[PDB]
RNA sequence: AGUAAACUGAGAGGCUUAGUUGAACAGGGCCCUGAAGCGCGUCGUCAAGUCGUAAAGUGUACUGGAAAGUGCACUU
């Protein structure tokens, strides 16, 4: 039984919990379990979470969003600390975001600026032309390019990191969808400041499963905002939760969505 | 070019058009029917329907010409394919009777086995920006690794250090040493592995 | 592609024409016009230049870590 725990470590937006989710195959600590392997990913806050997370880290994995110009050049300080601290544990670097690159040759140079023109050990030496705050970090293992979004090379980084591995409620889910629905349909604040509560969770004459929830907000334009013109916007979001929902339960649900002011 | 972009290039296979209109799919059908139109080009001088046609061969002779000379090019390798033969028909005749059921004495399957021997699968393309090019690791295709084999062998027996040794020996010599894995090309073949292994830092642009 | 390379002839007296043999590679993206689409955007100052340069709001109260912040009430 050969066993690894990977934690995930970046900016806050770098795409750690998605990256996360498609390792796991599940929107969801995780555990990725196969033939005789085990590796337990902990996904930490962006930057006390993430040090005590390293106090059991047997490998870190560094996400950096090459699609932010802002932060794509450089390793944040608190990070490079955090490595130079626990600088004994291996560390991996995985470039996330490619697929919305629009000149992609960009990552050669980020590679050799992150890492310091140094990885594994190895000097990386190229082609040279004619003839203090540290930026990167030159003892990654490894390097990756993938785009956590479209699953590209995930699958890649999972066989690797499992090649590293030593010997050794439904109302709520309910709820986690609706607000992933709002989150997506909804502009700005909005689907923050929605609360929910649940008005009927039953079983029907037929075996579905009969739901009514209730959707408050504090204001007017925020009803306005949830229900659309025509009612289009809530209904799609409730067409689209209730799909998600034949794939979570297995079985019929009639979804009614409804909007009041919260008083 | 002196042909219509309307010319098609000819299939001298020999064996295709005597497919039974039975076996013939729907697809293969309409295909049979549109080359019925199509205007068809003359066949090049080189490959013809004979049983003894192999492209393999036909394109490292093609690799070894020089000035137009295929005269040459030809007598050189079927030089070296004689060779082959009578050096493993000399190595059979002196072998016990138990190693004489391991020793390969077709000339063609000792040339095939012995290029792909020498194959490389993975190479290194330089690509630019910054003003400086940067060598990414890349799996070869099946053509370029194709290629690599014949080129390696060629240029390993037109080294200038075998002096007054003809090329037929060289050849020969040297193509029964990869069908051994052994040999200088193997070796050049392996020293690309590991330069490619070396450099493992930018392993995943897929995109060069 | 009869291209590169190699080899012959004819001329006007380094240049013009006629032939023979005859390859290898043949994949990714741009500059720039072409084809359209979205957005943005609609500068300041001492005496004018003989100057320089490219969730968000509205009120009110307090503000002694005020290049504006917080508190209370409102609007979309
Ligand atoms: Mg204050
Ligand atoms: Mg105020």
């Amino acid at each position: 039984s050969r066993v690894l725990r990977v934690v995930l470590l970046g900016a806050p937006n770098a795409g750690k919990s998605t990256l996360s989710n498609q390792l796991l195959g599940r929107k969801v600590l995780g555990v990725i379990t196969e033939k005789e392997t085990q590796v337990i990913l902990l996904d930490t806050p962006g930057i006390e979470d993430p040090w005590k997370s390293m106090e059991s880290a047997d490998l870190v994995v560094v996400l950096v969003d090459v699609s932010d110009k802002w932060t794509r050049n450089q390793l944040s300080p608190q990070l490079l600390r955090c490595l130079t601290k626990y600088s004994q544990i291996p560390s991996v670097l995985v470039m996330n975001k490619v697929d919305c690159l629009k000149q992609k040759s960009v990552l050669l140079e980020l590679t050799a600026a992150l890492t310091e023109g140094v990885v594994n050990g190895k000097k990386l030496k190229m082609r040279q032309a004619f003839h203090p705050q540290r930026i990167g970090w030159p003892h990654f293992k490894e390097i990756f390019m993938l785009s956590a979004l479209s699953q590209e090379d995930v699958k890649t980084l999972k066989q690797y990191l499992l090649t590293q591995a030593q010997p050794g409620t439904p109302e709520e889910i309910c709820a986690n969808i609706i607000r992933e629905k709002l989150l997506e349909h909804l502009p700005q604040e909005v689907p923050y400041n929605v609360q929910q509560k649940t008005a009927v969770w039953e079983e029907g004459p037929g075996g579905e499963l009969v739901i009514q929830q209730k959707l408050l907000v504090p204001k007017e334009s925020y009803v306005k905002l949830l229900i659309g013109p025509k009612g289009h916007v809530i209904s799609q979001i409730a067409q689209e939760a209730g799909h998600d929902l034949m794939d979570i339960f297995l079985c019929d649900v009639d979804i009614r969505l409804s909007v009041k002011l919260l008083k | 070019s002196r042909y219509s972009p309307e010319f098609k290039d000819p299939l001298i296979d020999k064996e295709y058009y005597r497919k039974p209109v039975e076996e013939l799919t729907e697809e293969e059908k309409y295909v049979r029917e549109l080359k019925k139109t199509q205007l068809i080009k003359a066949a090049p001088a080189g490959k013809t329907s004979s049983v003894f046609e192999d492209p393999v061969i036909s394109k490292f002779t093609n690799m070894m010409m020089i000035g137009g000379n295929k005269v040459l090019a030809r007598s050189l390798m079927i030089q070296t394919l004689e060779a082959v033969k009578r050096k493993q028909f000399e190595k059979y005749h002196a072998a016990s009777a138990e190693e004489q059921a391991t020793i390969e004495r077709n000339p063609y399957t000792i040339f095939h086995q012995a290029l792909k021997n020498c194959e490389p699968m993975i190479g290194l393309v330089p690509i630019l920006k910054g003003g400086r090019f940067y060598q990414v690791p890349v799996p070869l295709p099946d053509r370029r690794r194709r290629f690599l084999a014949m080129k390696w062998m060629i240029t390993e027996c037109r080294d200038k250090k075998h002096q007054r040794t003809l090329m037929p020996e060289k050849l020969s010599h040297k193509l029964l040493e990869a069908f051994h894995n052994q040999g200088p090309v193997i070796k050049r073949k392996h020293d690309l592995h590991k330069m490619a292994e070396a450099n493992r830092a930018l392993a995943h642009y897929r995109w060069w």
